[PDB]
């Protein structure tokens, strides 16, 4: 069993630059992604990146330019640099990994609130 | 001259199978029994041709495709097989005429952390035709719902990574494959044998 | 860098020879065939360069009767001579150009080709 | 959206300098600290613009000219230079405004028996104008006698082969080159950046 543990949201002024992180304890997987769930709405995709090529990254259109996903294969950790934030970004950010077997997002972090004003 | 198998077999990097690589062989003489009577091969199939009595043949062209896959997937590099490899990655035609040579490459392709550089297509709307080669990276639409470039349930990144470590099971260990297909044409033979 | 020719002889008009020319063993950038009838000056026949993508070149007399071809791995250059005419009687030299200057610097010894 | 430099730098085969590829770039955003902070080039000069300030500019089009030459000739891909490359194959104008990027591509363009598929022009009557391309294959006439499309004395086939072979002195090893040109039309600029 593989575990994802996220670290660090909070409150940010419109324009700020949080950095989210995720440590994948004692496990192995092929692709890591970030998802946000706004209050009321349905959970949504933000960006992902896979274990080999920091040339396979995908971003939602509403964050392109502003967010960047980051991989550190050493420490088994993924980072989400968030820049130019807007209230539209206010949500709970989940980290997830795709199982080596079914290539689907099967393993999940416990979310972390990010608020922007 | 004398056809350069050593360039294909003894080469340093091997392709991930989904982007398998093909070198074309032509206008030389091939001693297939340096390979036959070699060792450290775990699979040396041949089809429509006999594995001894190889240097008795002449051909217009030989093609050597090569890639890495898992142990349990070597049975899928063969005419008429199905599986994520033979369907989505590398398809041998039912009428294949050549040889399938594979060997274990644990001690080269499996890093202790696990080498995730070796990839294989896990989704595809339709099967590969024979010797077809697909390297797109566009998100796979499994449902009715357009994915608009985004990942998520029923919207998958098509490529997948092998978890290549030592002390995997032997059938989860990295194997290096070489498929040689022979072409007979209305042209004159170029590759023969001594 | 050294060139050897091999293959001439006598052929009744209408026949066919093949000339071959082994190089020891380039390097060079372009090889061609030239010929010398007695008492004439050295006419160009046909040429082709080492670069896969071309670049064949033939004189008009032998256009369509002659074919040049190389084998880079073997470092040899052939000239297929068909539909031979008695006007094709002469000594045939292959030559390659220097990788440095684009001139034909290295020459074979010659090979006598007769056509009755 | 984002400019397709990978389509230009991570290309698979490059052009011969005499027949140099040009690709127009437009309707995209260009981060140039993507490149210059990545990829391990050898040369990354800019003329008339500071490499820092690239991100802040905006152009109507950007033209990327990509080709290959050996390393000692890279010094001629610069304004007001001369030599067989700047005279007969690719000339920069003297008021040039753009960038010149280069890297060693021995790992990739030299064959153990010597690759000969990269050419350059050795003979011409006139010096090329800036950004001129010449690909004719007429026999260069060097003396009194006209050539009539036939090589021989004082009549030379103009295209020369590079001898790209590893174990070449680094100045005779192959280098891939990319020249960026920034164009300013009295029209809405379409390539901008962060």
């Amino acid at each position: 069993q593989l575990q994802l543990v996220e670290s660090g949201g909070g409150l940010v002024q419109a324009g700020g630059s949080l950095r989210l992180s995720c440590a994948a304890s004692g496990g192995t997987f092929s692709r890591s992604g970030w998802f946000r769930q706004a209050p009321g709405k349905e959970r949504e995709f933000v960006a992902a990146i896979s274990r080999a090529d920091v040339g396979f990254p995908n971003y939602a259109d509403s964050v392109k330019g502003r967010f960047t996903i980051s991989r550190d294969n050493a420490k088994n950790t993924v980072y989400l640099q968030m820049n130019s934030l807007k209230p539209e970004d206010t949500a709970v950010y989940y980290c997830a990994a795709t199982s080596l077997q079914s290539g689907k997002y099967d393993y999940w972090g416990q979310g972390t609130q990010v608020t922007v004003s | 001259n004398l056809c350069p198998f050593g360039e294909v077999f003894n080469a340093t990097r091997f392709a991930s199978v989904y982007a398998w690589n093909r070198k074309r062989i032509s206008n030389c003489v091939a001693d297939y029994s340096v390979l036959y009577n070699s060792a450290s091969f775990s699979t040396f199939k041949c089809y429509g041709v006999s594995p001894t009595k190889l240097n008795d043949l002449c051909f217009t062209n030989v093609y050597a495709d090569s890639f890495v896959i898992r142990g349990d997937e070597v049975r899928q590099i063969a005419p008429g097989q199905t599986g994520k490899i033979a369907d989505y990655n590398y398809k041998l035609p039912d009428d294949f005429t050549g040889c399938v040579i594979a060997w274990n490459s644990n001690n080269l392709d499996s890093k202790v952390g696990g080498n995730y550089n070796y990839l294989y297509r896990l989704f595809r709307k339709s099967n590969l035709k024979p010797f077809e080669r697909d390297i797109s990276t566009e998100i796979y639409q499994a449902g009715s719902t357009p994915c608009n470039g985004v990942e998520g349930f029923n919207c998958y990144f098509p490529l997948q990574s092998y978890g290549f470590q030592p002390t995997n099971g032997v059938g989860y260990q990295p194997y290096r494959v070489v498929v040689l297909s022979f072409e007979l044409l209305h042209a004159p033979a170029t590759v023969c044998g001594p």
